[PDB]
RNA sequence: GCAAAAACA
RNA sequence: GCAAAAACA
RNA sequence: GCCUGUUUUUGCU
RNA sequence: UUGCU
RNA sequence: AGAGAAAUCAAG
């Protein structure tokens, strides 16, 4: 039972206590030093003595025990005769484990899938890829960074501690941890150590719990565009001299996040100062129960939507120049790309306008793009070197006009017109590529024609092809050349949610909108939109109501401004969502006048939250869009959602939004539970190191359920009495307003 | 006795892809180990790689996560090989890892984040020891009789 | 990055630029303090109107120019040295935000403004809670209990009080004396601040020089090297004995053998021989361990080191002087050639017997078809029984070491054939040996067989006649001090297989890859300088050669050797670069080849590369 | 949480579950995969038995010789033929009424 | 646990072809065989008196 | 895992 | 964090 | 006997 | 006591 | 003897 594991304690305790009255003394924090003292453990070379050591007479150091027959068939095992009972004592034969191997006592088929169920992750793993086929052909490495081994969740490195407290030892932690942890992993890691941590000791299951959730990456030379993005199989999967082509999906939510950030940073463009207003909105969105923030730490990928939102947020990226296929990145230059503004009018008045970008001075860049790789340097715009290492007889047009649409190198195209005026930047760019696609010579007038014909350039773009002339100023790459930085880049956010790198003679562009090209995407799972200014990103009407909904009931003040703009015809951040959830009708001055009689009537309505339910339902009623020849007419008691066969009620007895007594549920979720868990969070107050006058709750789970106004949590000694959250605001919206009030008045 | 493993004289199981891959995993999925030789060389109570002091043990969702027993390492060919046979500062460093293991089995949290409770050794390990003792879901003269012998 | 959890990231911003953080007194204590002041103030003025307009208003963190413009409007003035925090227009009240370690004992300040004194525990003074609502004293007290949370968490306690009460120890500070002594062994304070100015002087400096040839190595001239090796080579032989155990196999030689002395060398006494039968005979019978004999003494070397250490005292005479080693240089022998030749040979087996590895995948079936290649295009040699008997003389000597004897030990050397015939290398003799530590030497009695004899390779060897069922061989039986590092080296000799199987497989790998096709049958011809002319020759000899000379390489290596081999790359680089047309030029006292030279004394080996460098071409045209 | 694990269905499937749950009350009927779907629906499973076949494949050719294993009556069908008659408070049949022109 | 009420959630991992499902979308035909007994033994009556 | 004559996965 | 091993300067 | 720095591979707390 | 191709 | 190479081992 439990009783002799507190025995167990009690009894170590007063050990330690007697045997050393000293070292106890001494502050409980001084462990994070005195832990490291662990000599004894050390020996010469292990290595030097394997031969000798396993042959002698009794190798093997154990404990006592009965189990082991003191002589077996012949053979004598056990050597427990001379000093039996101190420790580690009885020395047995190197045959004891082979002994053991049969005639031994087994044990139950769980232990054993248990303690190898993290090694048969990996064989299962290796006995699942599709093995493909070998293709030989001279790889030339690139060295990067490349995860260790898979993980079953990706979290951000300063959640790791908070996310394995809240595994392992919930009773000894904070809700501040509870809410920097990531849920989802705990859930996960909870399911799959509840075997393990049975054969497992304390330390061991941490160690395992860690390793499957940390990333660990570590630098090995990959080969381009075939990463296994994982080094589990690196050893398999690329040799220097081949690669095996293996079939795998994504199987990450990656792309979804993306596709949320990408809708996030379109929608957060057509307002004023775009910048603020998506650090905002990322500071009140969350995902499943986790922050947009950490989920965005969580998700370090290659993606530029995904690139913006975390710089926006603090972080880094790892984004790279991008056109359609080639990959660039500038190894140096003097001087940043500089912007062209040049103006193309198409009429003395009226003026089209295409910007675009240069070197100004002396830059070296690399590129990639399939199995071509290389790099060029070049001189303003004229184009000084070109070094390429490709496949023989390779085709290599797209490659070397993008570098030339990178550096605006060739001109029919760049600082002047094509033909027939332009109709923007997307059929100009399209107009260029298609009339360069079939039209390369005016590469051969840029860098001429050479007579040597070692150069292996084909005046018909193909490496390594024979022909008469050569272009000249273009070779074989001579040594491996691989795009490195080594201070750590800081990337800064501008304007127009411009991604910016930090370049010594000014800024380099990084990531640039409105010419980021992506579909939309399904969201992630379990996406909250509900926090402000974005509902319309839902397609589906029942979510897109329902976080309105939400929106509206838990918060007084939310319900106010929705009300006042939704009467008064004023400007309403859901506009569109209220526009699209009713259908055209004629019930909108009834409802606004319902409205008057209800605001007339209860000016203090703003508290209950039924009365919060009705008038956001009278008001979303009010401003829908009203047809212009039938006549109005009395608001129905209960409508209908467009394109749904959702029923939306007034009363709330039945459909979308249903108030019973005891607990009010919003599409099918109990936004509010009348009695216990109030609407409004915790707040901490108060850091003791003795027991608060209140109730010691267990966890911080089966806390902030009972709902009590006043419990304590332990942690490392301390007390944590988190008692209730009385202020309307929060301390971000409190920093927001102050900060922006300040700026107003420097401003004015 | 039949091998069944590398180190008992059997055939290789690794290949050249199967670096990374663990010889038990790798042999139970080829099916060169059967479970009745698994249940045996990956047992927890194998007197061959079985620890001198019991050891603790975390309980995922459970009344009391702090389960202390007597404890060995899984393989039993993960055993240890005999040696043959600042002195007192030796000592001090023996006390020093006692301290350490009695600090650890008490307190879980420093296992995973740095050491910070309040107070000396002495006074915060009695008051963790009270405190878990508190949480056991025993009756009360348990929990009085046990108190009484805490130093 | 350095912003605490519970700092809003926009006022972390905003206290980059307001204080001068590094010259202060625990800088980022002291800027997360000056964060939680101005998050205090922010939770101050929260959402607060009183004609349409914010009831107060913060003067932390902002422009003075400002500050100024708006504090005449409001018909008040204060000074630079200490401005009030924020300002309530409804009450009208210039209030200041402070933070103390103590409520019970706080006094007002200058009339200019009022303390809104805080505790680190988020209590409030009893007119700063008055003054307040109840919902930001909420607010205060949570984010100050936060701040304090983070504090607790991160061990900061310390310093966050220091720097509330202001006594800012500087954190480190040198004494009087303690300078003093710092300041003995230099002409600079502890501070330096020379009075030079700062700049860069020009320096007229030599020319750089190309190296238009490259650098003849040098030949040691004297007499030719010994075979100085624990055993011997490619001279090394073996006896056909009936299968079964060690043991059997000793008995089934001692007693239907014969020995007959042919040539004794000075070094190593013929009469020593007895010791080996001794040790036969106590092998015969099951005893690797036998009583010390009197011939063991000048065997083993017994009570050497006190007679010679009593003769030289006797014959001591004059002044101390200091010792002036001297090396003795020796010239290459003809034996490395003959070695070359031989060691190359065909055998019958394939002496080389490793476990296949599993095969799972086509990378798999690949690599295990390289590696069967390679085993039997270097198996099938004498290389491959060398270093077969050398690994089990090595691990057999060594397992006898690890301990403390005064008596003889027996080490054979014994391999086995497929067919199961056991094969008689030789037997190693490990004399009383006490080691102390894993670099000092033991005595050895090697006595091994031989297939043909040089007195001018083994002159400290005392070659035997024996006689086996009507069979001629020669035996060896050197006297030979040898270490337990080395030992054990040897032991693992058979990773020098790598090396050459590196080359096949880097030379067969990069042709696949050239004809996008594995052919594994490939036998290219490479071509290579032979005899002074660049001539072909195929692949399957140059890997065992290659094999060959890396063998003879590391059972001579030496600090000569190591030393010859490192300072080799960097003229074997510039050789590799002169062949494709690269220049390479030279410092002003650049000489390449004095770092090589100066390793070049006796190791017979060295000079074998030293002279095939010499032979190669070089000036490239 | 579960009651009853089977070897044939691990309890991992759930979080498949609760993931189609959630997104179908989304407006998305159709959802990306997951980690849990890979052993839900035998992913890349004949890859795996073929090439673990070919790994630990030992012997020589044989006839394939199948058989069928031979069970008995299970305890449970009484219980099945007379519980599927339980009264309902529902008529649990709905077809519309055809038109009548005759008797 | 849904509103204080127990129920018990049943997994199976499954595989079946279209033919079987195609063929259980129309499961209702199984209806016809058990009425035409009905049916019949009604007819059955009437053959008796000739009065349904 | 689904089947039932090796199919799908 | 600790212990062992290896390479490089 | 077995320094410092960096990196890497294991295992244990 | 003693068995690596 | 010897090993060895800028000075040691060759026991008490
Ligand atoms: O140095 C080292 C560090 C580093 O690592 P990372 O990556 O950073 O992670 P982490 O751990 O989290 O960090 P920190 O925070 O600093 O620490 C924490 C804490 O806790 C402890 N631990 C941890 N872990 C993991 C562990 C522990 N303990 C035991 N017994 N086991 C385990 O596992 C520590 O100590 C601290 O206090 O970090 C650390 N580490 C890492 N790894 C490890 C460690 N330690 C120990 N062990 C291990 N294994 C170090 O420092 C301290």
């Amino acid at each position: 039972e439990s009783e002799c594991t507190l025995r167990a304690l009690v009894e170590e305790y007063n050990g330690a206590c007697k045997e050393a009255p000293k070292e106890m003394s001494k502050q409980f924090t001084d462990y994070n030093t005195f832990k490291r003292y662990t000599t004894s453990k050390k020996d010469h070379a292990p290595q030097m003595r394997l031969v000798y050591s396993v042959r002698k007479p009794w190798p093997i150091s154990m404990t006592p025990s009965k189990e082991i027959p003191l002589v077996f068939n012949g053979t004598k095992l056990k050597d427990t005769i001379l000093d039996l009972g101190e420790s580690k004592r009885t020395r047995a034969n190197i045959v004891v484990p082979d002994y053991w191997s049969k005639y031994g006592s087994q044990t139950s088929l769980e232990v054993v899938n248990a303690i190898l169920y993290a090694e048969d992750l990996k064989v299962q793993r290796f006995f699942s890829t599709e093995w493909g086929e070998i293709r030989y052909g001279r790889m030339l490495p690139f060295r990067k960074p490349v995860q260790a081994c898979p993980t079953i969740e990706e979290v951000n490195p300063a959640s790791i501690p908070h996310t394995l407290l809240q595994v392992f030892c919930p009773q000894y932690t904070t809700l501040d941890s509870k809410r920097k942890a990531h849920m989802g992993a705990v859930e996960k890691l909870k399911r799959v150590m509840e075997p393990i941590c049975k054969v497992q000791t304390q330390e061991s299951a941490v160690h395992i719990a860690r390793s499957l959730i940390d990333s660990n990456k570590k630098w090995l030379p990959t080969v381009v565009d075939h990463t296994p993005r994982t080094a589990e199989m690196a050893h398999f999967l690329c040799s220097k001299y081949h690669y095996v082509h293996t079939n795998t999906q994504d199987l990450s939510d990656t792309r979804s996040i993306d596709n949320l950030c990408g809708e996030l940073v379109k929608r957060s463009l057509k307002c004023r100062c775009p910048k603020e207003t998506l650090v905002a909105n990322l500071d009140k969105i969350t995902i499943q129960g986790r922050p947009m923030r950490e989920v965005l730490a969580d998700h370090d990928g290659e993606l530029p939507y995904l690139g913006i939102c975390r710089v926006a947020m603090g972080l880094s990226t790892h984004h790279t120049m991008k056109i359609r296929s080639t990959k660039f990145s500038i190894l140096n230059s003097d001087h940043p790309r500089i912007e062209v503004k040049k103006v193309f009018s198409l009429s003395p008045d009226v003026q089209v306008t295409i910007p675009y970008r240069r070197f100004k001075g002396k830059a070296k860049v690399y590129f990639q793009n399939d199995q071509i790789q290389g790099y060029f340097s070049c001189t303003d715009r004229q184009i000084d070197e070109i070094k390429i290492s490709a496949p023989k007889n390779a085709p290599l047009l797209e490659p070397l006009l993008d570098i030339c649409y990178y550096g605006s190198f060739i001109e029919p195209g760049f600082e002047q017109t094509f033909g027939f005026y332009p109709a923007g930047k997307r059929e100009f760019v399209d107009s260029f590529f298609m009339h360069h696609s079939k039209d390369h010579k005016a590469f051969l007038i840029h860098m001429g024609l050479d007579k040597d014909l070692s150069l292996p350039l084909s005046p018909e773009l193909n490496w390594k092809e024979p022909a008469l002339s050569k272009v000249c100023r273009v070779t074989e790459l001579d040594s491996t050349v691989q795009p490195y930085t080594s201070a750590t880049r800081e990337f800064v956010l501008g304007e127009t949610l411009n991604v910016y790198t930090q370049h010594e003679n000014g800024l380099e562009l990084l990531i640039c909108p409105t010419e980021i090209r992506s579909t939309r995407g399904p969201l992630p799972p379990g996406t909250n939109l509900s926090g402000s200014e974005f509902i319309d990103i839902y397609q589906d009407p029942f979510s897109r109501a329902k976080s309105l909904l939400k929106s509206t009931i838990l918060h007084a003040e939310r319900c106010k401004e929705f009300v006042g703009n939704m009467l008064e015809e004023y400007q309403d951040p859901a506009e569109t969502t209220v526009q699209s959830l009713v259908p055209i009708n004629t019930w909108g001055k009834s409802a606004k006048r319902k409205l008057q009689e209800e605001i007339t009537s209860d000016p203090d309505w703003h508290q209950c939250p039924r009365k919060r339910a009705k008038m956001s339902y009278l008001a979303i009623i009010a401003g829908s869009i009203q047809d212009r020849d039938k006549k109005q007419t009395n608001v129905p008691r209960a409508f209908m959602l467009r394109g749904s066969q959702i029923e939306y009620d007034m009363k709330a007895t039945r459909g979308l939004v249903v108030d019973t007594t005891n607990r009010i549920i919003v599409g099918g979720e109990t936004v509010l539970r009348e009695g216990k868990g109030g609407p409004e969070g915790y707040v901490q107050t108060g850091v003791f190191e003795e027991q608060p006058r209140c109730y010691l709750v267990d966890t911080p789970d089966h806390g902030l359920s009972m709902g009590l106004s006043r419990f304590c949590v332990h942690s490392q000694g301390r007390y944590f009495q988190y008692e209730k959250k009385i202020s309307i605001w929060e301390e971000t919206d409190n920093i927001k307003a102050t900060i922006d009030s300040q700026r107003d008045l420097k401003r004015r | 006795i039949t091998p069944l493993l590398t180190n008992q004289g059997a055939s290789p199981v690794h290949s050249f892809s199967t670096m990374h891959l663990d010889e038990v995993a790798l042999r139970r999925h080829l099916g060169l180990l059967d479970e009745e030789t698994l249940r045996r060389i990956l047992n927890p109570n194998n007197p061959v790689t079985q620890k001198g002091d019991p050891s603790m043990f975390f309980r995922i969702e459970n009344k009391m996560p702090q389960i202390m027993e007597d404890y060995s390492v899984p393989s039993c060919f993960k055993y240890t090989l005999s040696r043959n046979r600042h002195k007192a500062l030796l000592n001090k460093e023996e006390r020093y890892q006692r301290v350490t293991s009695i600090i650890n089995k008490l307190f879980p949290e420093v296992l995973i984040q740095e050491a910070s409770a309040p107070g000396t050794v002495r006074e915060s390990l009695k008051r963790r020891l009270e405190l878990v003792v508190e949480r056991s879901d025993l009756d009360e003269e348990r929990k009085k009789r046990i108190l009484s012998r805490i130093f | 990055t350095d912003r605490p959890d519970h700092i809003d990231s926009r006022v972390w911003e905003l206290s980059e630029t307001q204080e001068d953080w590094i010259t202060q007194v625990h800088g980022h204590v002291r800027r997360v303090v000056e964060c939680w002041k101005y998050t205090i103030c922010c939770l101050i003025s929260n959402m607060h109107t009183h004609r349409g307009a914010p009831q107060y208003d913060v003067f932390k963190w902002q422009d003075r120019s400002t500050i100024e413009w708006i504090c005449s409007k409001k018909k008040v003035q204060y000074p630079e040295r200490d401005t009030p925090d924020l300002y309530d227009n409804e009450r009208a009240v210039a209030y200041k935000v402070l933070l103390v370690s103590d409520l019970s004992d706080h006094s007002p300040t200058s009339g200019i403004y009022h303390d809104l004194a805080f505790n680190l525990e988020g209590e409030a003074e009893e007119s700063c809670a008055l003054v307040l609502r109840g919902s930001q004293l909420q607010d205060i007290k949570g984010f100050l209990c936060r701040a304090l949370e983070w504090v607790v968490s991160n061990n900061l306690t310390q310093e966050v009080v220091e720097t509330i009460s202001g006594e800012a120890k500087l954190q480190f500070s040198v004494g009087t004396t303690f300078r003093t002594l710092l300041k003995r062994d230099t002409d600079w304070d502890v501070i330096p601040t020379p009075r030079v100015e700062p700049n860069v002087p020009r320096i007229e400096g030599r020319r750089w020089t190309q190296m238009k040839k490259l650098p003849l190595l040098k030949e040691k001239e004297g007499p030719p090297s010994p075979w100085r090796a624990l055993l011997l080579g490619a001279d090394s032989e073996y006896i056909v004995c009936p299968p079964g155990t060690d043991q059997e196999a000793i008995s089934w030689i001692h007693s239907q053998s014969e020995i007959e002395c042919i040539r004794e060398s000075k070094s190593t006494p013929a009469s020593v021989i007895t010791c080996l039968t001794s040790s036969l005979q106590s092998f015969a019978e099951g005893n690797p361990v036998r009583s010390r004999i009197h011939e063991d003494i000048i065997a083993f070397g017994i009570n050497k080191k006190q007679e010679k250490k009593q003769s030289a005292s006797s014959s001591a005479s004059g002044e101390w002087k200091r010792a002036e080693y001297q090396v003795e240089e020796m010239s290459l022998p003809p034996w490395v050639e003959e070695e070359m030749v031989l060691l190359r040979s065909d055998q019958e087996d394939n002496w080389i017997e490793l476990e296949k590895n599993a095969i799972y995948t086509e990378v798999d079936g690949v690599a295990e078809g390289l590696v069967d290649k390679y085993i039997e295009i270097v198996g099938r040699t004498k290389v491959a029984s060398v270093i077969e008997k050398w690994q089990i003389a090595a691990t057999r000597t060594f397992s006898q070491l690890h301990t403390d004897r005064s008596r003889i030990t027996a080490c054979p050397i014994i391999t086995r054939d497929p067919s199961g015939n056991c094969q008689f290398w030789g037997m190693v003799l490990l004399g009383p040996h006490h080691v102390k530590r894993d670099t000092d030497n033991a005595p050895l009695l090697i006595a091994e067989i031989m297939g043909e004899d040089t007195e001018e390779k083994y002159p400290k060897h005392s070659v035997f006649s024996l006689k086996v069922e009507e069979k001629q061989f020669l035996l060896s039986l050197k006297i030979t001090s040898f270490s337990r590092n080395k030992l054990y080296t040897f032991s693992n000799i058979r990773r020098v297989l790598i090396q050459p199987a590196s080359i096949y497989s880097q030379v067969v790998l990069s042709r696949a890859a050239e004809n996008n096709s594995l052919n594994l049958e490939v036998n290219p011809e490479i071509q290579l300088y032979l005899e002074g002319a660049q001539r072909g020759m195929t692949l399957y000899q140059w890997v065992r050669m290659i094999l060959c000379l890396e063998f003879l390489m590391a059972i001579y290596n030496n600090p000569q050797m190591e030393g010859f081999l490192a300072n080799m790359r960097r003229l074997h680089m510039s050789r590799h670069a002169m062949m494709e047309r690269r220049q390479v030029f030279l410092p002003f006292g650049s000489r390449p080849e004095d770092k090589v030279n100066e390793c070049i004394i006796n190791n017979p080996i060295v000079a074998y590369l030293a002279k095939g460098w010499n032979s190669m071409p070089n000036v490239y045209y």
